[PDB]
Formats: C-alpha cells, structure tokens, sequence
C-alpha cells in the first residue's frame, strides 16, 4: 500500500534536511508513525547523524530498545559488534566511548545476552573467546 | 466612610491610597472564609488619576507623584505575601469598569506588572498570571502585546529578562506564549513576530513542553470560557507561524522579511517534544478525558485561515514554501491525532485540504 515509497520519500527528506537545522530534521523524523518499527533503521541513522552526548544517550536507549523489539536487523548486530570492539580497544573515538557507555547502561542480563549473541555470531575462536572474556570481566555473574 | 476617601483624595503620591488598599485587602481576607465592586472601582479610579466624581478633573495628573505611587504599590505587592489578596487587587485594577480612564487603568496595570517582572516579584507575577487567566483574552492579549512592544523594541536585555522570568515562572511563560500566539495571528504585517520577541521565544523552547505540562497541571479546566481564559496550549499559533514563513514576504517591498523560516522551523520543532509530553500526560496517564488537549474545534478555523491567507501568488513564487507549510500542517495533524489532541475523526481537515494547494504532503496527510 505504498509503504516502501513513503520510506524512500522520508529518506529523501532527511537527506535534504541534513544541510538545514537538525531540529527540523528531528521533527520530521519524529512524526512518521506509518512504518516506524520497520523504518527504525532510518531512525537509527538519524540518531547516529547527531553526535552530541545527549543525542548519543537517547540513541543508545531508543535504538537498543527497538533492536530488542526487532532482533532481525543486521545493523543491530553491526552496532553491537562495534560497541564490543569499542569496549575492547580504540578508546580514542568519542562515538566509540558513547557506544560503550550505551552498552554499559543496559542491564547486566541484557548486556550478557548481547555478548552471548555476538559470541555465537563470532565463529572465530579468538574473537568469541575475547568477547566472552570481556563479558565475564564486565559481568562476573555470567 | 467618605472622610477617609476625602483624606485619600489628595496628592498623587499619597500613602493613604496604599493604606486604604491594605485595609480593604485585610477586610477581604478576614471575610474570605465566610464569603465590593464600588470600593475596587474607586481604588482603581484613584490609581488611574480619575477623581471620585464621574465628570471632574483628573486626580492630580501624573508627574513624578504617579511614579512614586506605582513604586509604593510595587513594594507593597512584592511584600504582600498573600496570593488571594494580590490576585483580587490585580483583577480589580485591570478590569474594564466603564470609567473614563478604564483603558489607561488597564495600561497602568500592565506597566506595573512589567515593573514587577523586572523587580522579580515572583508571587506578584504569579498573581498577575492568575488574574490574566481570570481576564478576557482580548484585553490581556492587547496588554501583553503592548508590554512586549515596549520591552523588545528597547536595547538587548529585555528579551533576556523575559527569558529569565520564563525560566523562573512557567505559568507566566505559558501565558506569554499564548498571548504571543494570539498577537502573531498572521493577520497583517504587525502580526509578523518581532525579531527580539521571536528570539526570546525560540531560546525559551527548551522547557516549552514542560511549561505547557505545568500550566495544564496547575488547575483543572472547566468548559469553554468566554473567548479564552488564557488557554495553555497555543499549538495552532506555532503551527501557523511555521506555515507563515513566506507570509512575512507575502503580507509585505515584497522581499522585506524572508529569513525567518529557519528560526520558526526550529521553534516549531519543539512541538514534537510537546506532542510526546502531551501523549504521555493524557494517553499514558489518567488525563485521557475531555477532548485530549486544548482544541476548541480550532483546526477547521486554522485550515480555513491557511487557505485564505495563502492566496498571495502561491503558484510559482512560493510553491516550495507552500509545499513545506503543507508538510508542517500534515505533521501537526498527525501529532494531534497520535497524541489525541484532535478527538475528531477524518474529513474534518481532509475536506479543508480541497481548498488548499495540491502537494504530495496532502496525499501523505490523507494516507
């Protein structure tokens, strides 16, 4: 019922809204409602467009909640892998620190589940073992 | 007795007026638990520099004595420490009583309110806000427009003082937002908001949802008051102001005002936070009764005003602006529908879109 086209039009509007004030882009992105859970990747991209501490905190809350709601987007897995690698090393990136803070902000059970999912995805022995060790260090009860 | 009135009918800076006001306030406070028009009218006329006799000379004109009386009244009101007494005095002072100086008395009351705001008389400012809530939107909005024109047009700092007061008093901020929305009705060139006032409004959009929520939670709302008793949510005014960005050029040479689109759009973007806060306050909580929010069936009047005002060369000169305004109106309608502010079903505004310029945003609103 022309739902992909609406998402494409919203994406074009956001692309045109990058040059203008971010408040207008945020207001346009907020009132969509038609397919917001399906277009939550676009919402994640918009939240990652802003890089403020408050914006990153809101992103780390909302996008993580949506990813828990919709655990089928590979973008969520990519973000989880980036957050885990940011926790492991590469602290010089402020956005990496924001992702690490967002990951640590989640509950211990949720963080353990995300780390277990990453380790299951991590077919490599070294990466899976390092992720499991990091999860055990952060969460001793897991 | 009339002897006290005669003793208080001399000089324009006399403290006898303040003593009489304090005695009347004390009598009203004493009798409030067990609870006059004439005494309040006489006190206002004495303050308004109109004598007791209906057709006599003015009460000693103004000069510096009027300033001394105003300063004494401000000092008493700030230290009055009585919300009900201050509210009653403020309501009596700025009410239309039919005297020869009624408009001047209302203007002087607005001047004293501006002085109190500059003096940071927070309880007196709250009493004035309640009195404005107990006053017609016409006279109160005119007084607010006069005070805004007085302060904003001066040197920078008045906007800063207004923003500081808005941060301090949220009820006064909500009343000011409603008054500014009523003044900036997009009716004429004067309806275009001034630069300083718009800058203060845009800067004060960090707690606008919080101020709206505070105004809503301040007191339960009864049925529709006479022509508006300072309604908290002026969403229609902000939505129109965002839409009226090219209307600044349209109303005017032609291109006198065209740079205000971005600032209005930034201020309009706060409505998303306001919409989410209103949804949480009404749908999530037990406040889902009544019509959701303050609508008053004004959406149809807003659509009609948008259709009527946009006729000034909408086709090619302002095609992009018209389409953007249509998108903003669609976003406002979607926010109202999702947040429950507009309890009415479809075709209340979809039919109104027939007499508006065709855009993809019209189809999106319909969809």
């Amino acid at each position: 019922m022309s739902a992909q086209g609406d998402c494409e039009f919203l994406v074009q509007r956001a692309r045109e809204l990058v040059p203008q004030d971010l408040w207008a882009a945020k207001a346009w992105l907020i009132t969509a409602r038609s397919l917001y859970p399906a277009d939550f990747n676009i919402q994640y991209e918009m939240y990652t467009i802003e890089r403020n501490a408050e914006r990153t905190a809101t992103a780390g809350r909302l996008l993580y909640d949506m990813f828990v709601n919709f655990p089928d987007q590979p973008v969520v897995w990519r973000e989880i892998s980036i957050i885990t690698s940011a926790l492991r090393n590469d602290s010089q990136d402020k956005q990496t620190q924001f992702l690490r803070s967002l990951f640590e902000t989640l509950p211990g059970r949720v963080q353990c589940e995300m780390l277990l999912k990453v380790t299951e995805q991590c077919f490599n022995t070294l990466e899976r073992s390092e992720m499991l060790l990091l999860l055990l260090r952060r969460f001793p009860e897991t | 007795m009339s002897d006290i009135r005669h003793s208080l009918l001399r000089r324009d800076a006399l403290s006898a007026a303040k003593e009489v006001l304090y005695h009347l306030d004390i009598y009203f406070s004493s009798q409030l638990q067990s609870a006059d028009k004439g005494p309040v009218e006489l006190l206002e006329e004495f303050v308004f520099q109109v004598p007791k006799e209906r057709s006599a000379q003015p009460k000693r004109l103004n000069s510096l004595q009027e300033l001394q009386l105003l300063e004494i009244m401000c000092n008493y009101f700030q230290e009055q420490t009585k919300d009900s007494v201050r509210q009653i005095i403020f309501s009596s002072l700025f009410s239309p009583q039919g005297n020869k100086a009624d408009d001047s008395r209302m203007s002087l009351l607005g001047k004293l309110v501006s002085m109190a705001v500059a003096v940071c008389r927070i309880p007196v400012l709250e009493c004035a806000a309640s009195w404005l809530q107990r006053t017609p939107v016409v006279y109160c909005v005119r007084l607010a427009k006069a005070l805004v024109d007085d302060y904003c047009c001066l040197v920078p700092g008045s906007i800063q003082t207004l923003k500081q007061i808005f941060s301090a008093s949220p009820r006064f901020c909500c009343q000011f937002i409603t008054s500014v929305t009523a003044l900036y009705d997009l009716s004429s060139d004067d309806l275009i908001p001034p630069m300083d006032l718009l800058e203060m409004i845009v800067t004060w959009i960090f707690e606008d949802p919080r101020l709206i929520l505070i105004t809503f939670l301040n007191t339960p709302i009864a049925a529709n008051l006479p022509i508006g008793f300072l309604e908290l949510t002026p969403l229609v005014g902000l939505i129109r102001w965002c839409v009226k960005a090219p209307l600044a050029y349209k109303r005017k040479g032609v291109g006198m005002d065209r740079d205000s689109h971005l600032l209005y759009s930034k201020l309009h973007l706060s409505v998303l936070q306001v919409l989410m806060t209103l949804q949480l306050h009404l749908t999530e909580k037990n406040l889902y009764g009544r019509l959701g929010l303050i609508l008053f069936d004004h959406m149809v009047p807003l659509v009609e005003e948008i259709n009527r005002l946009a006729d000034e060369l909408n086709p090619l000169n302002a095609s992009q602006e018209i389409e953007l305004s249509l998108d903003r109106l669609a976003q406002a309608l979607q926010v109202a529908m999702a947040s429950g502010a507009l309890l009415c079903t479809r075709d209340d505004l979809r039919t109104l879109c027939s007499r508006l310029p065709h855009n993809n945003l019209l189809q999106l609103v319909i969809s």
